[PDB]
RNA sequence: AGGAGUGGAGCCUGCGGCUUAAUUUGACUCAACACGGGAAACCUCACCCGGCCCGGACACGGACAGGAUUGACAGAUUGAUAGCUCUUUCUCGAUUCCGUGGGUGGUGGUGCAUGGCCGUUCUUAGUUGGUGGAGCGAUUUGUCUGGUUAAUUCCGAUAACGAACGAGACUCUGGCAUGCUAACUAGUUACGCGACCGGUCGGCGUAACUUCUUAGAGGGACAAGUGGCGUUCAGCCACCCGAGAUUGAGCAAUAACAGGUCUGUGAUGCCCUUAGAUGUCCGGGGCUGCACGCGCGCUACACUGACUGGCUCAGCGUGUGCCUACCCUACGCCGGCAGGCGCGGGUAACCCGUUGAACCCCAUUCGUGAUGGGGAUCGGGGAUUGCAAUUAUUCCCCAUGAACGAGGAAUUCCCAGUAAGUGCGGGUCAUAAGCUUGCGUUGAUUAAGUCCCUGCCCUUUGUACACACCGCCCGU
């Protein structure tokens, strides 16, 4: 798999913090443009939350050297059905009305 | 803008090639007023795809 | 995935000189008049 | 359609898996049945670290990990 | 950030290619057609025209908030300084992308190919297009790759007046036995004005003003009031 | 009855079988062979002297505190600041350790499963319905005797009429405006100073709506005028007048190739390789050698062949801080100028730049010619500064002679600003070129024809061919 455990709980929580992302398709790259300073080198970080939307249950949209994930039900029901953790931390989809 | 590449995406046939074009056609009008007179002229609503550049001396 | 499907018209027009002309003029008859 | 067609040599090996002594006596010994185990010669004081950093010994250029630490009188 | 003029205007152009093409692959379920972009003073908009709007922009502007969150993470725009929006096509039987699409979803939702392009070929038509060519190429049953080709009306193919006056579109279509290519080519009908179709006439039609009508009797009487 | 440029006289690459290890994967007549934009030291290299890191959702065998992965030049592996000397063991202490598997997919196979794109048939004019005529029918007419055209382009004829593609029109591009639109970035100035014994004098001096330059709105050419030929039709030829009496190109029918591309692509169906997923490891001799076994190339023959930074001369374009800290360079470093050091300009009609060791020309000179006149391996003076260069980067010259003045059968390309000579940009890229793609500059000899060769198209004709003459077929 090639992923470590700490960067991976670390990456787990900003997961969390920001739901809806798009990244680039590297695997060892550390210099992302759009996804930089997260206290963190960000070849970990990228190919760690590539790694956490890519397991096997939940989709993506791609093309153009770009990953599109957006946070359907199915983002929301395999969090809960992996992780454990209700949306009582409120993301960033429950504002814009 | 120039750039001229191979037709084929394999490398069978004859050498037959594309020449893609860009023009880039530029101008430049200078005047005298105030600011707002040509903060309120630049509103114009220019249509797509003519870049507008406003700058002072 | 999927397969499209095949009216018999253009199943006779593709197949009238092949292993399948037989079946495919009989299929082209039922449909003209099968009744 | 061609590799570097490397099958001729070693057709089967052996694990390259270390039978390694499981009770360490190189990294920690004891033989005295006490709390305080001890060296005889002088500790190195340096604070870089905690109070009971982990020195072995062997004939010469003993190679640590980090650094390749040597025991010197500087 | 300053960049060079030239190098500015492919960037523009990659941008909007890029563009198109995500969106593109992201809702040509919910009819897409194209997209424009504006960029003025702190307005930098893009357009999404489509022929159905309901799922482009979803319930309560759920879809259209997540484009335009993706389009401005992905592309570096300043927060909220884009606002992408979607309106419809009045005429979609003359966008080759739109009946492409349509052609595709009437054959991967089980049709036969001859009725559905056919199908297509009459809306077309009754859209007011000049007309039309339907060519549907890849496996139509059996090892061998057959290719259809249905043209009705009339189309030009070389010369200049091609570039706007025929719009054309290719499509695949992903099959359990492999992948079927559709091609549609739609003439515009010459339109002055409202843009539905091309400004200029065809070069060689030469129109011809009808001279002023007379009808005089062999001793002028007119009709006063 | 024509020639010009010679694959052998002035710079290498692609491909086809074998030295233990090299002639490193697709494509093989036109329609393969500097083609895959394919100029590979690593990286996308994969015939490289030996290999290490990783692989796992679905059914699995050895069912967890070491079961060792990448950092020591010294007393070594056939290279290898990776440690495999049988050794080595504080640096995440869940990188998970050997097993054909659908793999967070393979530049693995199949282009005889496909899409898209491209090449070609085929650079030539060719192709097709509807209704109507002919035929039992396949089919045919329309789509033609003839003239004309580059053209199925037109005139005309006419059991066809009315149409649809292609050709043409069209788009870009040149060639012309003492007219227009007007420019503190290049180009004027006599209410001018930087001048004496009535000739305008360069960091600065720029209320002429511009001629040189830039680019737009238009103009302009139509076989328009005249003469001749021709059904006096379509047209053809010639000649004044004209900037010009068809400048390049681009686009480009129908029907097809089992044409090339699965190694351009999350474009793909089906099926399958290694546990070094072409996941990685600037780890690690894969070429480029010289029987022309082949193909593309690097290729001017004496006054004309060559030197007064010599008063002719370029134009097409490129150029930098989001992974471009690998941009284009002016000026001063003065071993003799590109140049390793400084200091500035330019995201550009602004700086390089009126384009930083220039052509053709010019008494270094040959009143003829193996000399001064042109480069025969091949050594230096300072080195553009590149993990190597040699096993492709890198810069003027001393006269020791190069078959030193038209070239085996076999052949390629070409009709005017063309061939050829000549250099300069772009792509590739680090300045990376003998490649290609463009641009200028010097600048012709031949021809205004033909169907002899090689082929194409329009008709008639023969056919025992239809896999269509690379056919069919006859006899021991």
């Amino acid at each position: 798999m090639l992923m470590p455990k700490k960067n991976r709980i670390a990456i787990y929580e900003l997961l969390f913090k920001e739901g809806v992302m798009v990244a680039k398709k590297d695997v060892h790259m550390p210099k992302h443009p759009e996804l930089a300073d997260k206290n963190v080198p960000n070849l970990h970080v990228m190919k760690a939350m590539q790694s956490l939307k890519s397991r096997g249950y939940v989709k993506e949209q791609f093309a153009w050297r770009h990953f599109y994930w957006y946070l359907t039900n199915e983002g929301i029901q395999y969090l809960r059905d992996y992780l454990h953790l209700p949306p009582e931390i409120v993301p960033a989809t429950l504002r814009r009305s | 803008l120039r750039i001229t590449t191979r037709k084929t995406p394999c490398g069978e046939g004859s050498k037959t090639w594309d020449r893609f074009q860009m023009r880039i056609h530029k101008r430049l009008i200078d005047l005298h007023s105030p600011s707002e007179i040509v903060k309120q002229i630049t509103s114009i609503s220019i249509e797509p795809g003519v870049e507008v550049e406003v700058t002072i001396a | 995935g999927t397969d499209l499907v095949t009216d018999p018209f253009e199943d006779f027009e593709f197949n009238c000189n092949t292993k399948y002309s037989g079946g495919v003029t009989r299929n082209l008859m039922r449909e003209l008049n099968g009744g | 359609k061609k590799r570097k067609k490397k099958s001729y040599t070693t057709p089967k090996k052996n694990k390259h898996k270390r039978k390694k002594v499981k009770l360490a006596v190189l990294k920690y010994y004891k033989v005295d049945e006490n709390g305080k185990i001890s060296r005889l010669r002088r500790e190195c004081p340096s604070d870089e670290c905690g109070a009971g950093v982990f020195m072995a010994s062997h004939f010469d250029r003993h190679y640590c990990g980090k650094c390749c630490l040597t025991y010197c009188f500087n | 950030v300053q960049i060079s003029k030239k190098r500015k205007f492919v960037a523009d152009g990659i941008f909007k290619a890029e563009l198109n093409e995500f969106l593109t692959r992201e809702l040509a379920e919910d009819g897409y057609s194209g997209v424009e972009v504006r960029v003025t003073p702190t307005r930098t908009e893009i357009i999404i025209l489509a022929t159905r709007t309901q799922n482009v922009l979803g319930e309560k502007g759920r879809r259209i908030r997540e484009l335009t969150a993706v389009v401005q993470k992905r592309f570096g725009f300043p927060e909220g300084s884009v606002e992408l929006y979607a309106e419809k096509v009045a005429t979609r039987g003359l966008c080759a992308i739109a009946q492409a699409e349509s052609l595709r979803y009437k054959l991967l939702g089980g049709l036969a190919v001859r009725r559905a392009c056919y199908g297509v070929l009459r809306f077309i038509m009754e859209s007011g297009a000049k007309g039309c060519e339907v060519v549907v190429s890849g496996k139509l049953r059996g090892q061998r790759a057959k290719s259809m080709k249905f043209v009705d009306g009339l189309m030009i193919h070389s010369g200049d007046p091609v570039n706007y006056y025929v719009d054309t579109a290719v499509r695949h279509v992903l099959l359990r036995q492999g992948v079927l290519g559709i091609k549609v080519k739609i003439m515009l009908p010459w339109d002055p004005t409202g843009k539905i179709g091309p400004k200029k006439p065809l070069p060689d039609h030469v129109s011809i003003v009808e001279p002023k009508d007379e009808i005089l009797p062999t001793t002028p009487i007119s009709e006063q009031k």
